[PDB]
């Protein structure tokens, strides 16, 4: 319905979407608030048939499959620590949807 | 999925004030940045106000800026915009939008776009 947050640990952020099937185009982007500012961490958008990604960072990377899409940001560090927020539009065909979920927030250490 | 419906709109005389209501029925929270646009009679879509709900951070455009505000209370969770000395030129048809976006883009005065949630619109006639 909405982007489902994911974290891999033992250190990476992933907004995981099922699209409807009828959507041929989907952008996936991942923003970040942190210190009194919201940011554009990365966006990619994917044609639905073609299972074709087009990234707008190099920072993330970009995943597709019949049904699934992905968007992961890896290796995250101390000053990555912030909130994040998946957010997922359905472009083509109308009608045009967007998905906003609450963010999830992250800290990260460095010994 | 968040919805919003303009309220207040309506016939006022030039160089008099009115405040719309934009009654927001989702979730709103800090990242979410707001704000109000206007269609005029025949120029297309222009961004009057926008806000960055989390900081007091407001953008205003040349023409409204000391004559407009905007404003939000988490409370009510409604957008409003207070005109004060209204014009023939600020005579529109005033649309909601919200939308987690960068702060930059959000109060650069750049933000247009089709994209995000928008309200149906109110209609504000003011002249003669």
């Amino acid at each position: 319905h909405v982007a489902q947050p994911a974290v891999v640990l033992a250190a990476s952020f992933v907004c995981e979407y099922a699209s409807p099937g009828k959507a041929t185009e989907v952008r996936v982007t991942v923003l970040r608030q942190a210190d009194s500012q919201v940011t554009e961490v990365c966006a990619a958008t994917y044609m639905m048939g073609n299972e074709l990604t087009f990234l707008d960072d190099s920072i993330c990377t970009g995943t597709s499959s019949g049904n699934q899409v992905n968007l992961t940001i890896q290796g995250l560090r101390a000053m990555d620590t912030g909130l994040y927020i998946c957010k997922v539009e359905l472009m083509y065909p109308p009608p045009y949807y967007l998905g906003i979920g609450n963010g999830t927030q992250i800290y990260v250490i460095d010994p | 999925q968040v919805q919003l419906v303009e309220s207040g709109g309506g016939l006022v005389q030039p160089g008099g004030s009115l405040r719309l209501s934009c009654a927001a029925s989702g979730y709103i929270y800090s990242a979410y940045c707001m704000g109000w646009f206007r269609q005029a009679p025949g120029k297309g879509l222009e961004g009057v106000a926008a806000i960055y709900i989390g900081g007091g951070s407001t953008y205003y455009a040349d023409s409204v800026k000391g004559r407009f505000t905007i404003s939000r209370d988490n409370s009510k969770n409604t957008l409003y915009l207070q005109m004060n000395s209204l014009r023939a030129e600020d005579t529109a048809v005033y649309y909601c939008a919200a939308d987690v976006i960068p702060t930059e883009t959000c109060l650069g005065g750049s933000w247009s776009g089709p994209f995000g949630y928008w309200g149906q619109g109110t209609l504000v006639t003011v002249s003669s």
